[PDB]
């Protein structure tokens, strides 16, 4: 039971936060009626397992996965995989398998300050209703609440450029970035 | 063989465990439906094909290996070995709805009954479903189209690699 | 193999929340009975089928009752309708399948947080004891209730702006509006 | 034909399939009240009215589609060849009551049985049906009180079906 | 071998069927009661009323149509089959309720066996309470035990004739 | 003189009835044959025969033979005089209410009065009363013995309908 | 049939909370072995059909197990009656069949919450053993199980009103209004 | 009459039927069903349209005395006080017990009076009047003793009940 | 006695209860086999071994003694008075047998008789048979005797029932 | 051993072991077949082959030790040595069809029945048969016999019992 | 002893006590499988192997000693001297591991089955299940024995928890 003591160990060091990353960057592939009840680790690397994406011969999902919510310790240590060799691997076309628009979503999430969120909330308090606008929703649940009301797709991006434009001009750099790279 | 070790085997089960014995069973005796386990076993035996080595496969292939450390005299080395060269009873088509069933939950049997309402007309297990669909003749040792299909539907990959596993075996 | 198939992917993306909204929303034709053992989308959709209102050559309450939540993006995808077919389709006299009041219960009901919803129950404290002032009791859930006792009938609406005139004016105002609508 | 086919079919038949297959013919054995399935067989072939289509057109009714493929020889297809070209055995009436009684639940027939427990003065939607029909007051022509059950427990599928076998009558 | 074929058939009736083909016959045989089919047939020669086509039409009305076919190797009053249909419309669950209902008009030791509907027609029509022009009791009866269909036949059956 | 009509009386009566009439006509006279001759002693008659069927309650062999119904009778019945005592109808009355599940317990109860042998052969509540009758147990005024037996075998509609054959007379 | 279809409808829009709740009032002309087997609210309008308590021209009753419970919209949507009428009838004496005390553990039944039922369960541990402190069970069954074992009755308040007195004090004022009326 | 037997025999219940034969089992031989203890009864010369109502009453059928027999609760209440009782106070009081106790309560009550009878006399799943009426077979419960009663009912925590039985010896 | 007590005791009889009577009575009625009840006791008056006492140890052994307030007009003590200074008409072993035969449920003779439907015919007890059918075959096959009772004891045993060995063994031990 | 022997054995015994008797002995009786089993005893008796010997074999034929321990005062080990040494009176083809008949029960009989109404008609065995009857109707047609048990082994397999067929293999192996 | 002791008893176990207890008493009853705990104690009376001590023990190694105080007027000291004298009703590797069970809470059950999840299947982990459930699944599949606890110590280790592993190996080296 090697393989199992493996993912164990790995779901171990996984705290709240980093658990709610990987549930907003796992969302193409588990709906969200199964996302609701997952709490832990364990049941995550279960449901990923159901889906033949995660098991002894193969891991680039995982692997993948520790590498976007910026987890190296992990991948040095229990998984034994540089970085170096993870970027070359990425790099080549048809080895990623999750798409670029959750990677900058996610990217863009990781450089809000709580006074940016609230000037990214009051930006939008007009087409959202309150009731996804309290203080306790962060960036994540604020995109996937906009995702849900078609207001925000893959080429569809004006109202995420003219809010952040009242923020910062590095988002816009990402955001641009990522256009480049369309 | 003696009518000990049928008391003994239907004293041991409990009714999961005797309900997928029935369902192991339910080929070899190609006309008559049991009841009881016990009707099964006296059936069986009447009909000349229950033996020591019969026997201790049929509560194998349950997964009951105590068992054979204590009713049998056998442990699952002789067994295996015994599956090895003696053709067995079972079909590996009855095993391989046993494995699948032990891996669905109680929930997604639902779904899969819900999907397929539209071919036929309440806590139907997945052993209940198939013998229905058999019933219906929709699914076949040939006929593993159905099953497969619905099973990648639902989003459940590792069943539909054993089906595939399955028919390439064969 | 098709339309159900459709139905079972639609249900897949509901949660409980969801799920409890599309309850409310249609108390209308399925009874308190039939409410009560109902934990996922599926059970809702057979009991609809068996009254005849979703089916393979009518989705017009299913459509309704998707735009009503505000889930566009299962409409856009799984049903292939956009907000300005269903917008018109809707503003139609006589084609509404839902009461006017209910929705507007349901749009009441998204405008509220959590302080807000405390001072609502200690409101309602003349009228409703404590026993329905449950700190786990949502508003729709205090809305049925008041709608049991009939002090918040279809003509009868005093006592809810009452209430809500200690809270906030935009509540009066979405109640105005309704009640010019008629 | 032989003895021997219809002692396989009565024995692999289930209890509520031999059920629903004694309430099914009571059209031909009008005059005879019969005991058991068997009994059913057998007087059906001493009247001259069980052949092998017969036999078949019996089986596909109930949905046991693998006796027809493993004992009668005939598949799905040839059988309702047979069906389209040869006069029914049976009329679509005790079709659409056997259709209906199998998707009523166990509360939706109590609550029908409370509804009609007025004009009569546990028990299956069949034997209701029946006892119905002993009374004078549901006949394969007048469908009203049925109807109007159907519509008053608000289950409007059935209501459909209906509507659909009385509109197909002319 | 007009001999061989009658012996033959007597083989495969069955006393059900032979206590209804008496009932049936019990205009032909009025002047002497017939102790068993083999003897019935004797006393029906005895009539003069050996014959084939005759015989045929008995068998229609018992329903047994495998042994009309070997017989074919290929008369009887129709108020009399209406009893006969009625007695076997009638499950054994309802006789107890018939033989209950009118146990005050007859003696309740009369009916301490175990009797068919035909054996308790017979006996209502020894005391003439039952007519091929009256039914009063018949239908009163009928409607009592909550089987208004076979009304339906009692009224079918007075309106033909 | 026709034997037609004594013929066709003997086979409508079935084996059972006949023992009916041998117990009417007790003390009247002392099968078919005892009619005949009681046919030449004079006391038989055309108008006593109806009699004989309206006690057996066999309301066929009236319109058959006699060609006049229960109709024609009634008002004859009561002109003409009893032909047979209404003692030996009570009985036949009692009898006919006695199923078979009855006349054991009798037999077995009253085994010590009368005869104890001869007793394989199963008898019918008239043969038992032909019995005690021999025995000058029991008299045409004094049902007393018949009314404790009545009673003793749970029974009490028949008490009450003995004593009010007495009191009637 | 319409009547039967009348009761049905009533029938369809309880739950299985308020069915509790009927049968509970309802032990004074129901024994507990006629109760045992109910599990729907036919079933006990039935029961109550064979004691010919409830028929065509006899409502009351059913009216009078409608208002105890609060449900005033289904007394004034099918049996057309008002609460202000209900309440007339039941002022005048001798048109109650249902006796005052009952109605008094009803209400006492109602106005206890989760926190409150727990330290009602706890506070009997003081004068009776675990035998009769299950506490799986509700308030309902809780009194019940005292009023088997005569601890609990019409002349009996004592320990009532000891527990009642460690928790709130509106149920003590209800317990005092009952003795009032007593 | 005769109707009416056959219109009270056909709208009654399986437990129904049982507390009616131990009702009647006052007034002797065995019935097997009731349609045989009614024609015992009416054959008997017990039976009247009085007592037949006195009987619906006692099982407390309302319904079927106004269909039926044509009479209200105030009238047969008076007829049965004025006139003498067909069922004794005794086993209208057994009944009434019988008919408070559950499932489970029954079930305590075969357990704890397992201990001397034979495990295959009650078996198992047996109603209360069975019992009660095995323990008439063993002479243990008279309408004059009831002392075993009590006590076993005492055993199960059922006092109330016992209350009852007091009350009932008081009465006389 | 007489005619009345006899008919009176028949008719107050279930059908349970009738197969113990006859059991109880196969060894003083040897000579010939009885059908019912009835006959059984009236064979027994008319050959002179029935009387009273007789009576009141049959319905003793029968465990009815409402029936002998009633009809015999007798209480326990009276009749176990009786039974001690005379001599029992049904021996020891009938009344141990009968003993145990009530204290085994359903689930227990379906064991037994599955157990032991090979030393006899298959179809020889396909019918629902009770504990004292059974003994009464493994008596015809002259497997258990009053003095021998090995088997019966393994058997029991067999059943895992231990009470019930240990009575046997107190029965054994107690002659 | 005068006639009182013979009385009490044909009164002790039951109906069904009356007819495995009857069908065990109708062989040596063909002259005349008895329809009571006093009529057979007195047959038997008056050709002096009723002996001891002939006795002891009737009674352990029909497995009934009781009747030959209680009256004719023989042990079964006696029995068989001296049934070994001398010649049998019933052939073992009876005792084979004996045993036929005794593993069967009314499901087995019924389907048998019912497979073959065809050639033995319905008036014939319309009423419910037990195995000796039937074996006796197929004997009548010459379709069973001791030089010939095909059919009874091709019905037996057609009712799903191949153990019975294995043993009347075993037979034809035998002899 | 008597059945009120034992209803007693059983009323006033609550659920958790009743599962230990069900558990504890495998081995005594290992022929067949008990519904409830009445049932059990019924069982256990039947077999003959329940006495005063026994239930003592029973009621003293599931940690209720109020009931022993006052259902049974026990001591607890007078148990441990009978522990020490008689014989032990339960091996020592039961009470280890309900010990071991207790050690347990809700969080790490779902961890051990989760890394043993190999050789079983999904069907039976859906519903909730405690240590004692996990265990006795292992010894069905014969991968953890008295003698043979590796799995069960490397699983443990596993886990970061040691306290447990030093218990097993005290148990261990206690024999």
């Amino acid at each position: 039971m090697d393989f199992s003591r493996n993912l164990y160990d790995i779901g171990e060091q996984l705290d709240s936060e980093d658990l709610a990353s990987l549930k907003f960057l796992s969302l193409d592939y588990i709906p969200q009626r199964k996302q609701e009840p997952i709490k832990d680790a364990l049941m995550l690397f279960q449901r990923l397992q159901e889906k033949r994406m995660l098991e002894e011969s193969n891991l680039s999902f995982l692997k993948e996965l520790l590498f976007r919510i910026n987890r190296l310790d992990l991948l040095i240590t229990y998984l034994n995989t540089r970085k170096e060799e993870m970027e070359r691997e990425l790099q080549t076309p048809g080895r990623a398998q999750i798409s670029a628009y959750r990677v900058m979503l996610y990217q863009i999430s990781e450089e809000v300050s709580r006074s940016e969120l609230r000037s990214f909330k009051g930006g939008l308090q007009e087409e959202i209703s309150k009731c996804k606008l309290d203080d306790d929703m962060n960036l994540l649940d604020i995109f996937i609440e906009m995702e849900k009301r078609v207001i925000l797709g893959e080429g569809k991006l004006d109202i995420l450029k003219r809010v952040c434009a009242q923020i910062n001009k590095s988002l816009l750099k990402i955001i641009n970035d990522y256009e480049e790279f369309s | 063989m003696s009518a000990e070790v049928i008391h003994q085997v239907e004293e041991a089960l409990d009714t999961d465990e005797k309900e997928m014995l029935l369902f192991l069973c339910r080929d070899v005796a190609i006309d008559v439906v049991p009841p009881n386990v016990r009707d099964l076993l006296d059936i069986l035996r009447e009909r000349g094909k229950l033996s020591v080595g019969d026997l201790a496969e049929l509560l194998y292939r349950v997964r009951r290996f105590d068992l054979l450390k204590r009713i049998l005299k056998m442990d699952r080395k002789a067994v295996e070995t015994h599956l090895l060269r003696n053709p067995h009873l079972v079909s590996d088509y009855r095993v391989l709805m046993a494995e699948i069933g032990e891996d669905l939950d109680k929930s997604d049997v639902s779904s899969l009954i819900f999907l397929m309402k539209d071919y036929m007309g309440k806590e139907k297990s997945f052993l209940d479903l198939v013998v229905e669909l058999e019933k219906l003749n929709l699914v076949a040792p040939d006929q593993l189209d159905l099953l497969e299909k619905c099973l990648k539907n639902i989003h459940r990959i590792d069943l539909k690699t054993k089906i595939q596993k399955y028919k390439q075996s064969v």
